[PDB]
């Protein structure tokens, strides 16, 4: 069924699974026209497809040309997401194909179920977790590749850097979700926390800075304070 | 005008013959139903006074043979049978009529209700949905499941309605995943009408039979089929005008006949609200929308 706090360790077992988040697929800026009406201008987007056990991120960049001349773009964006996820699973060797795909928004269920009808053995599941993957475009290297794209492109990343050499995938996912939740709640402050000390750098082949184990504890504490401090000032506690 | 005699009525039972019903007391001298209109299918139907559970009955067409009812005390139900001896049958019937031991099919002359509910229903198609080839009539009861229900357990006792499934390979073309799911016209017109049913009359006949099974026996799986066949049309942007007009008439008479106190278990809120207010055909069912709004506005 649905994925929630009760079955959270299932994410880190040995059954291949992918989260799919569609919240950055169709992105627009809203602006005034010369006549004083409102119009939208699309900007490049991305599908966020993540294996939470390994950190492997399949970032399919959605170039604005895909929207040209199309209607009902927010509806189309869900179907385009499902088309691209189906294409990805079909590009993978059978032994790498997921046994479950967890969608972060329930509106993706029927689109994904229709593209993957012929795969009756891949479970398409929703979740009750409120995961912060929308904040992926606050990761500078991810935002950069999306905005620079001049055509459709798939780019592969490991969203955990080398963390799995030292920590488990449960702990890595928890760190990732903490970082993203912070970036979502207060992007400027979160980014200040991550880059305050110039001596800690981001390797060319990494997304996040090269924190020692002790520095990660400090970082994580700073981020937990950002989230709780912003939650307590918002819900009057 | 044809006749279905009863050998006797040993157990107290409510007997139906299409929309009409009457109560027969234990061992009451009831010997059948006369003046049954020729030209239509009919359904006789029963509910034991002691066990309102398992309402059951028989679809038949008197043009296809001489049929009668006889209670079986072993299997505990009223069974339809065919009498092959035409002279024995004529003699039985003429005697029961002389003794006035039969109820008359009570059709009002103005009244087209049964025709309107069975316009496209043919015995030959009933017998393909309900497979028991040794009889010319077809038994149905409240508990019988459908083929599609069995896929989600005795196949001989199943309702073989045409399986409709909106998230299936049959309903969706590869490369038209979104198009076919949001506009079911190719599934309706090519897969089902041209491919499976051959014409809209056969489609409407199955839809009407599903409704009647749902309304007369509470066959849940019949109800699922009726709503699925409505939704398939309403969710198609391209439907022949004559089919939409006939569907509006079909559904109008179904809603009109539907007994008020079973509305909650015979009408699916989601399907009807979607069909009347959101679908491509939201503005094409004027008669049905008017009767629904005046008879069951709660559901909407
Ligand atoms: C939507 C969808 C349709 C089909 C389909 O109709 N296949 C038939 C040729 C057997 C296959 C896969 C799929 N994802
Ligand atoms: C129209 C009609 C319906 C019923 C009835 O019990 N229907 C439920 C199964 C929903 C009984 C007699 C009758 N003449
Ligand atoms: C209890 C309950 C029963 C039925 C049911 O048997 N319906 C048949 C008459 C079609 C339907 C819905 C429901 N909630």
């Amino acid at each position: 069924g649905a994925m929630n706090s009760s079955n959270y360790a299932e994410l880190f077992n040995n059954d291949i699974k992918l989260f799919v988040d569609d919240t950055n697929v169709y992105r627009v800026t809203v602006h005034k026209t010369f006549e004083g009406n409102v119009a939208t201008k699309a900007i490049n987007g991305c599908i966020f497809t993540l294996n939470p056990k390994t950190g492997h991120l399949f970032l399919k960049i959605i170039h604005t040309s895909v929207w040209a001349g199309q209607k009902r773009l927010s509806q189309l964006a869900k179907w385009k997401t499902a088309e691209e996820v189906s294409a990805l699973v079909r590009s993978l060797p059978k032994e790498e194909q997921p046994k479950q795909i967890i969608v972060t928004r329930k509106a993706m269920l029927d689109p994904l179920e229709v593209h993957m009808l012929d795969f009756p053995n891949i479970a398409i599941r929703p979740t009750e977790l409120r995961l912060p993957f929308s904040a992926a475009m606050s990761i500078d290297k991810l935002s950069d590749v999306v905005m620079k794209a001049t055509e459709p492109q798939m780019v592969l990343f490991n969203i955990y850097d080398d963390w799995l050499d030292r920590i488990s995938s449960y702990t890595a996912f928890s760190r990732l979700t903490l970082l993203l939740r912070a970036l979502k709640t207060n992007e400027e402050s979160a980014k200040m926390i991550l880059l305050s000390d110039p001596t800690i750098t981001i390797k060319s082949y990494h997304l996040w800075p090269s924190f020692t184990d002790e520095q990660w504890i400090t970082i994580e504490s700073q981020m937990r304070d950002l989230i709780l401090t912003e939650y307590g000032r918002k819900y009057n506690v | 005008m044809n006749t279905v005699p009863f050998t006797s009525a040993p157990i107290e039972v409510t007997i139906g013959i299409d929309q009409y019903s009457f109560n027969v007391k234990e061992n009451q001298p009831f010997h059948g139903i006369k003046d049954i209109p020729i030209g239509h299918v009919h359904v006789i139907h029963f509910q034991h006074a002691d066990n309102s559970s398992m309402r059951y009955g028989y679809w038949f067409d008197c043009r296809m043979g001489n049929f009668y009812i006889q209670y079986d005390p072993k299997d505990g139900l009223y069974k339809m049978m065919e009498e092959r001896d035409g002279a024995k049958f004529e003699n039985i019937v003429h005697n029961f009529k002389e003794r006035q031991m039969m109820v008359s099919y009570p059709k009002i002359d103005e009244d087209d209700t049964w025709y309107n509910l069975t316009e496209f229903v043919q015995m030959d198609k009933i017998r393909k949905i309900v497979r028991k080839d040794e009889n010319q009539f077809s038994y149905v009861d409240s508990s019988m499941t459908t083929v599609q229900e069995n896929e989600l357990s005795d196949p001989a006792h199943s309702l073989n309605y045409t399986v409709i499934n909106f998230k299936s390979r049959e309903a969706i073309r590869p490369g038209h995943e979104m198009e076919d799911f949001l506009d079911k016209s190719y599934y309706l017109n090519t897969v089902m009408l041209q491919g499976i049913f051959k014409n809209s009359s056969n489609y409407f006949g199955e839809l009407q039979f599903a409704f009647l099974n749902a309304m007369f026996f509470g066959n849940y799986g019949s109800s699922l089929q009726w709503h699925a066949m409505i939704e398939l049309i309403c969710s198609s942007a391209t439907v022949p005008k004559h089919m939409l007009d006939k569907l509006d008439e079909i559904l109008y008479y179904q809603i009109k006949t539907l007994p008020e106190q079973y509305s909650d278990i015979l009408l699916n809120e989601r399907v009807w609200n979607i069909c009347l207010y959101s679908s491509f055909q939201k503005n094409s069912l004027h008669n049905t929308e008017k009767i629904m709004e005046n008879k069951y506005p709660e559901l909407l």
